[PDB]
């Protein structure tokens, strides 16, 4: 009951699904060749949500890895913890979109789709009962944000009623690892717009701040600001793998998030983000978590909510803890400074406690925001299209696999659209 | 004869009753594999050499809280088939709990009930448990009670509602999952006993002492009122009471039937040294709105009817002079047009005591069922939590694509409407 | 006296008559050689000191299940010489089964019938077990009973017949040989009763919590059915049924002799101790539509005739009550022309448990025969099936090359419409 | 009872043939000279289908070996498991036909005929009861196709009601190893047509494309091609070989797949086609191998079963398995997509379920499809032959041998006419 597919797109994605795999594999008790070495009974009970069992009880992940460049499939495998994906799930072209979204979305992107749906039905038929996928992906480069919303749309055609989710990671304005990030963020997000229900917005200025000025940290590795993110996801879920007092699937989530159809963007946050030399002194409890979740340090999105208004929140607790504290915790974050909170939505706040808490802390804490503020990180990006696409710069390229102007005109004016509704809501 | 059957629905439905059967047990002396070591008939049939078994339904749209009733302290209390699941839940959406996903499994538990119905010998009636903000215990328990109406037109129904306070609210739409299911209810319910999680809290903090209430603690004190309610069926008394009795008691107009049950004495293994534990003291108790479990301004109504169920060691004659003492006392309210508002029970068992519980040991006990005008207050609130969300279309959507049709909505307000003028009308 | 004979025709035939027969050495304390440690007289014959022997006869025009017979746990049970094989098989071929290949083997197997026949004083009748959809089970079985009304017009004889439903249909021509092996069954037996496998698994999922059901399990659940219908022969009673009775009871007029078989309880080793084992309640379930072995459409029909055989520890008493309490019971509907509708019978033997079985001992139980015009509709719907494919010739040249004509087809379809319209007149 | 005759003959007959024999001997415990290795009385009790047992318990195949071309007799031969053979069986001619179907059918086929006959007759008053022939040959050459054919309508002359089956390879478009195919393949399965109760029709291209994509291995030789083929030749007749639970005979299959006299050409698929480093990675079971049964990669033959309509399809299981799944599987076959399959024929599909699987794996499926898309295949030689014989290319050799224009237009003409038979069902 209740089985989820997992896909990762592109460089980033497969790095930071391969993360999510290691951290989920080691909660659960499975080592990387090792069939099983867990300690509990609620570990096995649950595995048949995102693991499949073939003979002498192996175990093995509904996984999909999927890129146009075949170099970073190489690096995946060749980690340890590589030989637990099954052989065929590994779904590479020849060569890489660099950076052309058109490139990911048509030319080489049509041609790998069909094995990789042939797959997905495989992977669907195989279970008795298909709850959700989960895409791992960027929208800045050509095979994330290209060819993967193909797969998405796709996707889309054959289960209209089942849940998609995305994790996808955002551009920032100072830091820009290609110069065509606008044009690429702009047409895979309007794909994004009509085809899927919940998308986590991850910014990785962001990350980095945290991990230098909360964790204390002087050198940042990409592993480590993915190790957040991993955790983040695995808390999401933590409702479908676990008895609770109360749980919350995907689902619930997003029928609790969404007040309209269009708004279904994500800003996640987390708790606790402790430091190694600073941990000793705290005391581990409820309200110092609250309060950890709600300061704009701890926004994984590189958006302040003091600019704006939340319309939701949802609050994923892990680890035993007082039902009726946490509700008195948010309590008081509502009544005290309801300044940034929408007075049409009573109560903005929904809770899920589950018993079994990461391996390492004791309590933790995963949060959801649906922030009006988010429309300012779209906002710059507006800007910056506005500025490219007035000179014509970098147009021939794109122009070049199929694309046409009416189309970027089409996705911008949607994007303006979603902005507007985000600011009359506020 | 005398049956009762218990159903439990969503996840609060189900985490109660496994409080509740396992006090039970402990009461009349059933270990939890189902041997003894007659007045519990009432609840357990038998079957075999000496195995007891409880005459409950349990159903979920999701095997989670199930799954752990399967295998757990009581796993062998129960068959297998008074056990439903499997599925995907209600997602908090009335409109799947009562329409998509309820149709399914509706076929499966009916025929379960129709089973326990004809074990028994003329069985008095139904004990519904679930919350109404949950997707499952709003849309579903409409569905079910439907279909009890259906079948058993002439028996009693009486249901355990978790309501909830928009101060400590959980979950978003719980506005609409509240107003839908409570439509629904009105026209098939017998009356309905509200639970307030707020209330509880607390009771736990300031009479139990306890800053940290988790949700197994609020359950086992609920459990104790029921016990409370359904003992007069279970025991010898002096004076009893039935399920007949309450509808007939507790309800002077069809509509309105939503009254609270508030327990006393909750006591602290510690405090009990220093308490003159009094039949007029935990009567006393009993009227003062920190001891409610649904908060409402009771000062501020009148109350209609009270039920007044004693447990323990009891002179009647000490009772009545405390009733006395009450009616007496200016403050509190009841309405002009009945002069006499206490109904009376008594049962000789002592109320138990749960192995690791919180509760100390006390030889006088008391249970009231009471209907005041002021819980219509709370209704209001809930009335205009719902009219601005819904003045914005929000989460509309959900709903809609569960076939669920807008005008429904403005119905069920409209209801509302009509029952909370109601109110307001029999209170002069 | 009063002795019966089994004859087992085609390979469904040998593995039902394997467990049967085992069955029935349990049930007399035979073990598997044959030397026991009468009653059984009925169905075993006795020769030498000790040892007893099978009125049996097994048939089949390939030798692979027979010999395994030949080489198994009861190889001593058999002399060799009741075990007929060894050429090729009708290769589901109704022609082949009746025509070229049946001629070859019927002397050989009708003189060792009547040699059984001699051996015993005046046995009542045969039980013949088969499948339709087989060559050997359709062709052959006719060619049999038309011996047998030749030789014993007088006598009954019973058939076990394994049906086809469409949706678990495991061969191309199924249609062809159930028609064509029907026609000539109709005007020799006197009764067909008729096991459908898809049913029987789905009693196996639900009833007995297996997922994955072999043919040996299914066998089993058959011959405790089998066990059921010959008991009062075999055994002492309180009120007592024999073959002849059936006939009288279950048959309307000559052409309407096909009725099912249903049994309860049927238990898993672990739900029996959560169980209220009532006689009223194993009656409720014989009535329930997921109990039938034949996927029928039961509730649109009308029933024409039931015979209820019970055995265990029973009372006559509340069994009347029972059956009572299902007329009473609205939907179930009855032939206007018939106001009492149940034959019981009652047998002081405890069905028996098989060393590594799946069913459950216990102290009463049900074998329902019933009689339902619902049953009309299988035929309509293997009707259609052979109407299509008759359409194309499909498959023709096979049966033609057989010796059989082409105008045989026309005329049993002709008949098989007439039985249809005759079931849609008797039951206004 | 129910003994049987094989016959190879050609080239690709002989190998082929020569596997199967190392198959089935490995299976019934048999060794290459030596008399008995077997570990199971089940092995022992249906010896006698295929082979004799001579004194001291020895045991010889009732098989035919011929060719035109000594050669390949000689490397038969000089195998190891080559003195199991009887060596009067080996009956051979001097000279090649060279790809000239001709040759094979009438100057040297007819010199070597007789001694074929004698034999077969010796064969057959030798045993109690004749059940079939197995012939395994190709449809591209000259003795495979040419001889082959003629020696099959000897037979039919002589016992007119025992069965016929051939194991025939077919050519394919874009391989050809002879420029002469669409000629030879014309005039035998003309041959063919009139004479065989059952034909399996086998392509190269599509064994090669299993053993690349599939088996993934980047060096097939014809050896691991043929294993596939004896594998499947194995699977037909385990039903003779053992006691099931459900059990069908050549007949059988004949008789449920054949819906007219005219379409018995059968598509063989086969499960399951596990990798080497893949294996481990699979939960062993009927839904599985279901599945992997009628994907359009495991048919034999190089065809689309996309592009027609099954009339008739016959699953013969090997291994422990619940009867009641595999029914359920099959139900949800042709419930969900029931597009592929033809509506007069209510129930299209046939079970045999034998409890005894090959050596290595536990549960394994053959499938043998009677598909209206095998018109596909002749449609293209066809094409082929218009193609040659517009020119007159090619035709002199066959001149030579005494054929005549007329029998290449008739045989033509068959061809079409059986194309549009299938055509008209689908
Ligand atoms: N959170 C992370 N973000 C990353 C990581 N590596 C790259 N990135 C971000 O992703 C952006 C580009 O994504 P990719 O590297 O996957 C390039 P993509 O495969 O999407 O398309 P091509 O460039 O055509 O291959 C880049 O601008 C970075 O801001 C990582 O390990 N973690
Ligand atoms: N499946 C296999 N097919 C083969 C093999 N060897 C050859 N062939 C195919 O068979 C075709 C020709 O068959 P042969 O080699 O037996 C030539 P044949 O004896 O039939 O006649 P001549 O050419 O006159 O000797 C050729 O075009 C190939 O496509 C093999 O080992 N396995
Ligand atoms: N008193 C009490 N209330 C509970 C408990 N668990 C959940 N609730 C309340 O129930 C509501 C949430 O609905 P659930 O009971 O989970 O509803 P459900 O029928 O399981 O359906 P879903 O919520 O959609 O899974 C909230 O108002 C909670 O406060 C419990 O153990 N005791
Ligand atoms: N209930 C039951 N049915 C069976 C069994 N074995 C086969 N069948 C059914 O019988 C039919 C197949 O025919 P067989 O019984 O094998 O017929 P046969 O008389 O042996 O002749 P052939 O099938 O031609 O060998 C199918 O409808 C099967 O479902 C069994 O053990 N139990
Ligand atoms: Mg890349
Ligand atoms: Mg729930
Ligand atoms: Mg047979
Ligand atoms: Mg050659």
């Amino acid at each position: 009951m209740r089985e989820i597919v997992h896909i990762q797109a592109g460089q980033c994605g497969n790095q930071i699904g391969a993360k999510f795999w290691e951290v989920i594999s080691d909660e659960h008790g499975i080592d990387p060749s090792g069939n099983y070495v867990g300690d509990s009974d609620l570990q096995l009970e649950r595995i048949s949500v995102y693991y499949n069992e073939a003979s002498s009880h192996k175990y093995v992940p509904r996984a999909i890895l999927v890129d146009l460049e075949p170099g970073t499939m190489d690096s995946v495998r060749s980690g340890a913890f590589g030989h637990l994906f099954r052989p065929d799930n590994f779904i590479f072209g020849q060569s890489g979109a660099g950076n052309n979204w058109a490139k990911g979305h048509y030319t080489e992107g049509a041609e790998l789709v069909d094995s990789v749906l042939d797959v997905v039905r495989k992977e669907c038929e195989n279970c008795d009962c298909l709850q959700g996928f989960q895409l791992t992906h960027s929208l800045g480069g050509g095979t994330g944000s290209g060819m993967g919303t193909l797969l998405i749309s796709k996707v889309r055609e054959e289960y209209p009623d089942r849940i998609m989710n995305t994790f996808s990671v955002v551009p920032s304005p100072k830091v820009s690892d290609t110069v065509v990030e606008p044009y690429n963020a702009t047409l895979s997000i309007h794909q994004l717009v009509e085809n899927t229900d919940e998308t986590y917005c991850i910014d990785n200025e962001a990350l980095y701040d945290i991990c230098f000025r909360t964790l204390k940290l002087a050198t940042p590795t990409y592993g480590d600001l993915n190790h957040l993110v991993s955790a983040t996801m695995s808390g999401v879920t933590t409702s479908l793998r676990f008895p609770g007092q109360l749980n919350a699937d995907l689902r619930k989530l997003a029928v609790n998030m969404v007040p309209f159809p269009r708004l279904h963007f994500f800003m996640p946050g987390f708790a606790p983000l402790t430091a190694r030399g600073s941990q000793q002194y705290r005391a581990l409890t409820v309200p110092e978590l609250t309060q950890q979740m709600f300061d704009a340090k701890n926004m994984m999105a590189a958006c302040d909510p003091r600019h704006g208004r939340y319309l939701t929140v949802a609050t994923v607790f892990r680890g035993r803890m007082s039902m009726k504290e946490v509700d008195e915790q948010m309590l008081a974050i509502q009544s005290k400074n309801s300044s940034y909170f929408v007075e049409w939505i009573p109560n903005n706040v929904k809770v899920a406690v589950c018993d079994i808490p990461p391996r390492g802390l004791k309590m933790s804490s995963t949060f959801i925001g649906n922030s009006t503020a988010i429309q300012e990180l779209f906002k710059r990006i507006s800007e910056q299209f506005t500025a490219m696409f007035r000179r014509k710069a970098f147009l021939h390229w794109y122009t070049g696999e199929g694309m046409d102007e009416m189309e970027f005109t089409e996705a911008e004016s949607n994007m303006n659209d979603l902005v507007s509704e985000y600011q009359q809501y506020q | 004869m005398r049956e009762c059957i218990s159903i439990h629905v969503g996840q609060a439905g189900v985490q109660i009753g496994n409080a509740c059967w396992e006090l039970y047990c402990l009461e009349h002396g059933i270990q939890p594999d189902g041997q003894m070591p007659d007045s519990f008939n009432t609840f357990f049939s038998e079957t075999g050499a000496g195995k007891h078994v409880p005459r409950a339904v349990f159903v979920d749209l999701e095997p989670t809280v199930i799954d752990e009733v399967r295998t757990g302290t009581y796993r062998q209390l129960f068959h297998p088939e008074q056990l439903i699941t499997g599925k995907e839940d209600a997602a908090n959406n009335y409109a799947r709990g009562h329409y998509t996903i309820g149709k399914e499994i509706i076929d499966l538990v009916l025929d379960r009930i129709r089973k326990l119905a004809d074990q028994c010998t003329g069985l008095q009636g139904f004990l519904v448990f679930h919350s109404f903000g949950g997707g499952t215990g709003s849309g579903f328990t409409s569905l079910l009670m439907e279909r009890l109406s259906v079948d058993y037109g002439k028996k009693s129904k009486l249901e355990f509602s978790i309501y909830p306070a928009p101060q400590v609210s959980t979950a978003v739409v719980e506005p609409y999952n509240s107003i839908l299911t409570t439509h629904t209810t009105l026209e098939h319910s017998d009356c309905a006993f509200m639970v307030d999680n707020e209330a509880i809290y607390d009771i736990c903090r300031r009479n139990l002492d306890i800053e940290r209430p988790t949700y197994t603690n609020l359950n086992r004190l609920i459990g104790q009122i029921v016990s409370s309610i359904t003992a007069s069926l279970r025991f010898d008394g002096a004076l009893n009471v039935d399920l007949t009795e309450f509808q007939t008691n507790l309800v002077p107009y069809p509509r309105i039937h939503f009254p609270l049950a508030t327990y006393a004495p909750v006591i602290s293994a510690e405090k009990a040294y220093h308490e003159q534990l009094s039949v007029a003291e935990i009567t006393n108790a009993c009227f003062e709105p920190a001891n409610q479990m649904v908060k409402c301004d009771p000062r501020h109504g009148k109350y209609m009817a009270c039920c007044l169920l004693y447990r323990g060691d009891v002179v009647p004659k000490d009772v009545n002079a405390a009733i006395a003492t009450i009616k007496t006392k200016r403050t509190i309210q009841f309405v002009d047009w009945c002069p006499t508002g206490f109904k009376v029970g008594i049962n000789y068992q002592p109320p138990t005591v749960v192995p690791g519980g919180d509760l100390a040991k006390v030889q006088r006990a008391v249970c009231m069922l009471s209907n005041t005008t002021a819980i219509a207050e709370a209704w209001a609130r809930l009335d205009h939590k719902f009219d601005l969300m819904y003045a914005k279309r929000a989460f509309v959507h959900w709903y809609v694509g569960e076939g669920m049709e807008e005008g429904e909505f403005s119905e069920a307000r409209e209801d509302m409407a009509a029952l909370e003028k109601d109110y307001e009308e029999v209170g002069v």
